[PDB]
């Protein structure tokens, strides 16, 4: 592990430091169809035409991210995707961008999205939900070891590969930070208490996040929820937690400290690290190293039939890729 | 049922991240 992290942090250090450019044209790719949609770009099935291979490429209109404020977020994006490599994180095949868009093109990962199963499956048995919590246990232990903080997990941003296995998409919030940061991000069921306590933050908010992901995973919804985001929020800050009568008590003991709302006292924030978390009696069946090497048993393979089935991905409409006779936001994204 | 009372919510779809 320290060792193996050891040596990990050379190699992003060094894609850090000279972060890769334009590697494409859009015209090498055969746009299929929209995957997701979002505030300001759609991801789209594409087809890479000289080696016939399918990505999915994530399409940043400039001007909607300058009247977002995005500009440095979006930035951040591109160049931590770039330079990390773990089996659990999306690979970044390409990225290139044109007068007017940006463009990241992604590994297809066929599985579908972890959300759209669980919301048709309800809850998932502990074990299931083990296999999955273990795999972003090392992916945060990974991350933060390079100072980074993902800051958006949630079931919609975990995808679902052809061995069972998670893919972390979705890097748009994702920061290298040493020392506090202040940035109102996420999706409100996430937000720890500190970030919408405006109190400024650190990695703590990734171990309370996985505390969030753990409990809809296994009971089919949120700790905290409501209609509004406000709602919730009040919810979050008031540290009051209710169990659903089916988890085990190591499980209720596992949520209690990781959803901690005294973080002096937040497993993953205390002394021993990561270790707290890995060595939790929930986890006490979990081979860590079987894991990191993708030979434990999945309990659940989405099976998919064949190279650009979207069958595990809902439908939205078509918008065209319409791109400028004049570039667009040159100044703001010259290092994309 | 807290499982009842979430399937009659608003926030039971794809969840939105929160910029500005
Ligand atoms: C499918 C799929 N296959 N291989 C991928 C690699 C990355 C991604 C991905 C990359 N950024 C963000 C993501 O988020 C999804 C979801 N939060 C909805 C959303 C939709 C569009 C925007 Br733009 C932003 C948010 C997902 C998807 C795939």
């Amino acid at each position: 592990v320290k060792e193996f992290l050891a040596k990990a942090k050379e190699d992003f250090l060094k894609k850090w430091e000279n972060p890769a450019q334009n590697t494409a044209h859009l015209d090498q790719f055969e746009r299929i169809k929209t995957l997701g949609t979002g505030s300001f770009g759609r991801v789209m099935l594409v087809k890479h035409m000289e080696t016939g291979n399918h990505y999915a490429m994530k399409i940043l209109d400039k001007q909607k991210v300058v009247k977002l404020k995005q500009i440095e977020h979006t930035l951040n994006e591109k160049r931590i995707l770039q330079a990390v490599n773990f089996p659990f994180l999306v690979k970044l095949e390409f990225s290139f961008k044109d007068n007017s868009n940006l463009y990241m093109v992604m590994e297809y990962v066929p599985g579908g999205e972890m959300f759209s199963h669980l919301r048709r499956i309800g809850r998932f048995s502990e074990p299931h939900a083990r296999f999955y919590a273990a795999q972003i246990v090392l992916t945060f232990e990974y991350l933060h070891s390079l100072d980074l903080i993902y800051r958006d997990l949630k079931p919609e941003n975990l995808l679902i590969d052809q061995q069972g296995y998670i893919q972390v998409t979705d890097f748009g919030f994702a920061k290298r930070v040493k020392g506090r940061t202040w940035t109102l991000c996420g999706t409100p069921e996430y937000l720890a208490p500190e970030i919408i306590l405006s109190k400024g933050y650190n990695k703590a908010v990734d171990w309370w996040a996985l505390g969030v992901l753990i409990y809809e995973m296994a009971a089919g919804y949120p700790p905290f929820f409501a209609d509004q985001p406000i709602q919730i929020y009040e919810k979050i800050v008031s540290g009051k937690v209710r169990f659903p009568s089916h988890f085990s008590s190591d499980l209720k003991d596992l949520l209690r400290n990781l959803l901690q709302v005294d973080l002096t006292k937040r497993f993953g924030n205390l002394k021993d690290g990561v270790n707290d978390i890995k060595n939790h009696k929930w986890f006490a069946t979990t081979d860590w190293i079987a894991i990191y090497q993708r030979k434990v048993e999945a309990p659940f393979i989405p099976k998919f039939k064949g190279p650009g089935d979207t069958s595990n991905f809902d439908d939205y409409e078509e918008e065209e890729i319409r791109v400028s006779i004049n570039e667009k936001c040159g100044k703001e994204f010259s290092e994309f | 049922t807290t499982y009842a009372d979430f399937i009659a919510s608003g926030r039971t779809g794809r969840r939105n991240a929160i910029h500005d």
